[PDB]
């Protein structure tokens, strides 16, 4: 009484609604300290004239 | 050496034949590494 | 993923008996285990469920003061010390497993569990 675990799990099921249906989900945060920037994008390059 | 968060590693090989000292002469050592550490450095020591 | 029962059997009335139910095969995770029973032409009836992670244990009315549900995670064992047998402890006792974690320790009476053991028979005399 007044003692529950903290945790429960989720009704994933194929014929579940949308809204109840698993979803992945990945959060991208992005870092500036006082150190080198090592991740970086492609600039692609053009020919050479 | 280290600076700006990056460690600068440069290195140059020769042979010699000079068991008791350094040898007197002039050579440049040409760059090796350079790694994006940002990693505060005081101290070091070697493994052999 | 398969549940194997061991232990019980015969036992005169006022004695003790422990039940082990070793779980073998891949496990994603395992959320409580069980013990049911069944008696001869009853239906079959909850006795005791422990939380695998914590420890604490759920008791039928029956059986309190009178049962233990223990766990070794180590061994992936459930065991039910049963003291104090009576005549009306007579049944097959099926060990059950469930991936379902609830918050609240009672549903672990009447959820439907996922996984069953082969059932071992315990016979109390006089
Ligand atoms: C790095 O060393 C400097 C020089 O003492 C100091 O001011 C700074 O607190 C150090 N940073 C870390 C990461 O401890």
């Amino acid at each position: 009484f007044n003692c529950y675990f903290p945790l429960q799990s989720y009704g994933f099921q194929p014929t579940n609604g949308v809204g109840y249906q698993p979803y992945r989900v990945v959060v991208l945060s992005f870092e500036l300290l006082h150190a080198p920037a090592t991740v970086c994008g492609p600039k692609k390059s053009t020919n050479l004239v | 050496k280290n600076i700006d968060g990056y460690f600068k590693i440069y290195s140059k090989h020769t042979p010699i034949n000079l068991v008791r000292d350094l040898p007197q002469g002039f050579s440049a050592l040409e760059p090796l590494v350079d790694l994006p550490i940002g990693i505060n450095i005081t101290r070091f020591q070697t493994l052999l | 993923v398969q549940l194997v029962e061991s232990g019980g059997g015969l036992m005169q009335a006022g004695g003790s008996l422990r039940l082990s139910c070793a779980v073998s095969g891949r496990t994603f995770s395992t959320a409580a285990m069980g013990w049911f029973r069944q008696a001869p032409g009853k239906e079959r009836e909850f006795v005791a469920a422990i939380r695998w992670s914590g420890g604490s244990a759920y008791y039928a009315d029956s059986v309190k003061g009178r049962f233990t549900i223990s766990r070794d995670k180590a061994k992936n064992t459930v065991y039910l010390q049963m003291n104090s047998l009576k005549y009306e402890d007579t049944a097959v006792y099926y060990c059950a497993r469930t991936e379902y974690v609830s918050y609240l320790l009672s549903d672990y009476a009447t959820w439907p569990y996922d996984y069953w053991g082969q059932g071992t028979q315990v016979t109390v005399s006089s």
